[PDB]
């Protein structure tokens, strides 16, 4: 049936019997299939002495021959042919099992032939380059004789007149044409330096300083016929290289486009096998007997499944010996496993990123994935910018398939991570922003107002306002742009906002009792939970219950003064009684009370759990932690209060000085006027807020997951569980 | 080459290991009397050439190139007629004609870098020409062989 | 069980060995037997050979 995860699955640490023929095999389908994280067996075996280190060696070299491939690639006209397909084939590996077989041998000599056959072809391609290259300098036609580049030769001239003071002859001549200089890589134009002088040290002196200008020389044949014989002994030489260089460039780039249409699949291979090869050194092998025998971790409701495939295996192969598997019940802590769809893969291991859920209790990963972005729209409530990052999110997800195929970089690496957290994160900001209804900062009137003003309001004059009715969802519109709006949403905010801490608290400290209940825990469940659940209830809890009951009761029509609701909190904490106005009848009693079931709570907390104590020392740390972490969490929730408003008034502000000044008088000019200022703030609305503000609030709402939720329930860290498994990594570079 | 990879293969059995060694010491000792200059001699001097002994003779045993060289490239030369021979016979396109043409080829790119002499023989003896031509053929094993040796004549004897 | 399963095995590795040692044995006792064999066919050859000449 179903096997999904909570926290995790009750996981089996199994040993494997094999037998020397099949072992390979076995570790290829196996690696293939990916499930089974195998436990040390042979770490105390340094890595210069492990048993396979001989093929470990062979397989760096082919790979570092595949590295030498795709350079030769990339510095060709062609990349990744099968990368299409191969890639596919590789992903198409999953519930699949394709055979690996013993070419391994074959594939490591055919790349340590190709690479032979390359390394030989490219020095003869260099070579031939070079020659090319002299060549053309020497079809140069019409004492000394040579070539130089154009830009030095009036300095050649200048410095051969003045060290030989006597006279010379120059007749330097522009080559038509430049030519890609060997020493400068680059195709710089050249000139001629045809000299003539007597003396036959003046001539090696000549010699000597032309050569140190890097000027190329040649005996060029004073005589009409010996010039002519030479140049055709140079046009036929140059005709015969041109011919053999097209062959050989014809030849190399056939074999490279040979290459790279499977270089790709022999690449992921290679690094397949490189991963068993690992695996089989990691696994207990001994050669004085059956040569493999290894332990790994496996769940357990999938052992049925991994059996079922070994027999495939085994029936697939010719061996009939039996490779069986039994589990082994350790007292040590089994590994963490998390089943995870892409929808929830984001969440899981953004959360998680605190610390691992160690067994099968109850984690936080999984109420992440809609308290997050709900946190985060709280503090960000706009249908503009929710509107656009929800845009931005969506059309992150349609291309999903496009994306899979290509790496997003450092510009979209978080936000391809994220991929899908956006998206419910810009549904819930639609939510927020529908009930905070400011867009862009501005409300919108889809709701009929529940508020009148005046008939005959005085131009310039206070006016009031009488509540005639009320506003289906949302704050009433008729709160934009007036004084007392900005002080009814600080209080209306500060109390939503306190109501939803509270209550992510509450239900993350359920989380603890159902973690508690799974285990027996009947020690810890007396001595944890119902006292920190019972102060935290009589405190906060009774501080939400009356705001609520403030809300319900119409104060103005009751004639009853609303009491101030911080006084009503901590009067308690002062003098008992000292009430200004009771909420409800009988109210300085219940103050009493439950501020005496609170005070208790604390020896409660104290006393019961370390009973037989040694651990005193624990628990009088975490009470006193577990309480002042309350208040310090309850405390912080107003923050989601706090970003409420930056983004609210820092919306207010740039569009107040944007748009409100973009229509200025309406004129040709005013066109370009609003249309550079519209410009203007759409680049600030997006690169300021929806990406700084944005992160800021998404990292703060995720501050939230990584304190005041886990905190209270996630009891430390786990094993990790990361079987056995290829993943195609790699594909070009690494 | 087998038995080099199955004597890399790690084998279990301790008496498969011993049998794999001594097959890898017969095969090196074959080898090694496979790389006579007199058996690569007597090799091209009848037609059907073999591949294990170029590997050596026309290479790391230099002493065969040097022996060649003797009698003014006489080896060179009946190399080079039997490869003009083949090519006039208008037969290229059988597979043990091609087998035996691009060991000559093979042998004759050997000798070249060894002898650069022997360009002169070859071009004289229009072994440049059918060596050109060659380069066009479509038996793509014998391309490759024909064009590394043009390759060595150009690049280094025409130099 | 699978402490037992995994004494069996070793059990059974551990009889494979002494097998394998013992086939090694009994190819030196071969090799020792061919060596006295051997030695007595030479004596035996020497013996025929003997009666030969004294025969002739």
């Amino acid at each position: 049936k179903e096997e999904a995860i909570f926290r995790s699955a009750e996981m089996a640490l199994v040993q494997f019997y094999i037998p020397q023929e099949i072992s390979r095999d076995s570790a290829y389908t196996l690696g293939q299939l990916g499930l089974v994280q195998f436990r040390d067996l042979n770490s105390k075996v340094r890595a210069f002495q492990r048993t396979f280190v001989n093929e470990i060696r062979r397989l760096d070299n082919v790979e570092r021959q595949y590295r030498y491939f795709y350079s030769l690639l990339k510095k060709h006209d062609i990349k990744l042919y099968e990368g299409d397909t191969d890639k596919y084939l590789d992903g198409s590996g999953e519930l699949y099992v394709p055979p690996s077989g013993s070419v391994i041998d074959d594939y490591v000599r055919n790349a340590s032939y190709l690479e032979e056959r390359l390394i030989q072809m490219e020095d003869a391609t260099d070579q031939i380059e070079v020659q090319k290259n002299d060549l053309e300098q020497y079809r140069f036609i019409l004492y000394v004789t040579g070539v130089i580049a154009r830009d030095k030769v009036a300095t050649l001239e200048q410095i051969l007149w003045r060290v030989l003071r006597g006279n010379l002859f120059f007749k330097t001549v522009e080559i038509e044409q430049p030519v890609y200089d060997v020493k400068t890589r680059e195709y710089k134009h050249k000139n001629a330096f045809i000299v003539f002088s007597h003396g036959d040290l003046i001539i090696k002196r000549i010699r000597k300083i032309a050569e140190s200008l890097d000027a190329n020389l040649y005996d060029v044949d004073s005589s009409n016929e010996g010039r002519s014989q030479q140049l055709a002994k140079v046009n036929k030489n140059l005709s015969d290289l041109y011919t053999v260089l097209k062959t050989t460039s014809t030849t190399l780039e056939s074999e490279l486009y040979a290459i790279a249409k499977e270089l790709d699949s022999w690449f992921q291979d290679v690094t397949r096998e490189k991963a068993i090869f690992e695996i089989l050194n990691k696994s207990n092998y001994d050669t004085n007997r059956k040569i493999l025998i290894a332990e790994g971790w496996i769940p357990r409701d999938e052992l049925a499944t991994l059996q079922a495939r070994l027999g495939e295996m085994i029936a697939r192969l010719g061996i009939d010996v039996p490779s069986i598997i039994q589990v082994l019940d350790t007292n040590h802590t089994p590994p963490t496993f998390h089943r995870t769809n892409k929808f929830t893969a984001g969440f899981q291991s953004i959360c998680d990123c605190y610390g691992i859920a160690q067994y099968r209790e109850i984690n936080a990963g999984l109420p992440t994935i809609v308290t997050f972005p709900f946190m985060f729209a709280i503090m960000f409530g706009d249908m503009g910018h929710g509107f656009l990052m929800t845009l931005a999110a969506l059309s992150l997800v349609l291309n999903e398939k496009k994306i899979n195929k290509m790496k997003r970089g450092e510009i979209f690496d978080m936000a391809f991570t994220g991929r899908y957290i956006i998206l419910l994160m810009g549904v819930f900001s639609m939510y927020t922003g529908f009930l905070y209804n400011d867009i862009f900062s501005k409300t919108m009137t889809i709701f009929k107002s529940g508020w009148k003003w005046p008939d005959h309001w005085k131009k310039g004059e206070s006016i009031t306002a009488t509540s005639v009715g009320t506003y289906p969802i949302g704050l009433d519109w008729a709160w934009h742009g007036t004084e007392n709006a900005l002080l009814f949403s600080n209080s209306y905010k500060m109390k939503l906002s306190i109501l939803m801490g509270f209550i992510h608290m509450t239900y993350s400290y359920f989380f603890s009792l159902a973690n508690h209940l799974y285990f027996n825990s009947m020690i810890d469940i007396i001595g944890n939970f119902i006292p920190g659940l019972l102060f935290m209830q009589g405190i906060f809890g009774y501080l939400s219950v009356c705001i609520v009951y403030k809300w319900a009761v119409d104060w103005v029509k009751d004639g009853k003064p609303a009491p101030g609701l911080l006084n009503m909190l901590i009067n308690m904490f002062l003098s008992p009684g000292t009430i200004d106005d009771e909420l409800y009848p009988h109210q300085a009693k219940v103050q009493v009370f439950l501020l005496l079931m609170a005070l208790v709570c604390i020896p409660w907390l104290l006393l019961v759990k370390p009973l037989h104590g040694d651990i005193m020392i624990h628990q009088v740390i975490h009470t006193i932690e577990f309480c002042l972490n309350c208040v310090s969490h309850t405390a912080s929730y107003l923050r989601l209060w706090a970003l409420s408003l930056a983004h609210a008034q820092l919306s207010s502000v740039l569009w107040t000085m944007t748009i409100q000044i973009a229509f200025g008088f309406r004129g040709f000019v005013g066109v370009f006027m609003t249309v550079a200022l519209f410009a203007m703030w759409f680049a600030l609305t997006c690169a300021v807020l929806v990406l700084m503000e944005g992160t800021s609030a998404m990292l703060h709402s995720l501050r939230l997951h990584w304190v005041e939720s886990m905190s209270k329930f996630f009891v430390g860290e786990g094993l990790p569980y990361e079987p056995f498994a290829f993943e195609y990594k790699d594909m070009e570079v690494a | 080459p087998t038995v080099q990879s199955l004597s890399e293969r790690k084998y279990s059995d301790e008496e498969l290991r011993q049998d794999i060694s001594n097959l890898k010491e017969i095969l090196e000792n074959e080898y090694q009397e496979l790389t006579s200059f007199d058996e690569y001699v007597a090799e091209l001097d009848s037609k059907l050439l073999c591949w294990s002994p170029p590997h050596v003779d026309n290479g790391f045993w230099s002493d065969n190139i040097d022996e060649f060289k003797k009698d003014n490239y006489k080896i060179f030369r009946q190399l080079i007629e039997l490869l003009q021979a083949k090519v006039r016979n208008g037969d290229v396109n059988a597979k043990q004609e091609k087998i035996i043409i691009q060991v000559a080829l093979n042998d004759i790119t050997h000798v070249v870098e060894l002898l650069p002499e022997s360009i002169d023989v070859l071009d004289k003896t229009g072994g440049k020409a059918d060596i050109m031509e060659l380069l066009n053929h479509s038996d793509s094993r014998v391309k490759y062989e024909a064009l590394k040796a043009t390759q060595a004549i150009i690049g280094y004897t025409f130099k | 069980s699978q402490k037992n399963g995994i004494a069996t095995l070793l059990q059974a590795e551990k009889e494979a060995h002494e097998i394998v040692s013992k086939a090694r044995k009994y190819r030196q006792d071969k090799l020792k037997q061919a060596k006295t064999d051997a030695a007595k066919e030479i004596d035996s050859y020497k013996i025929q050979k003997d009666k030969e000449l004294k025969e002739f």
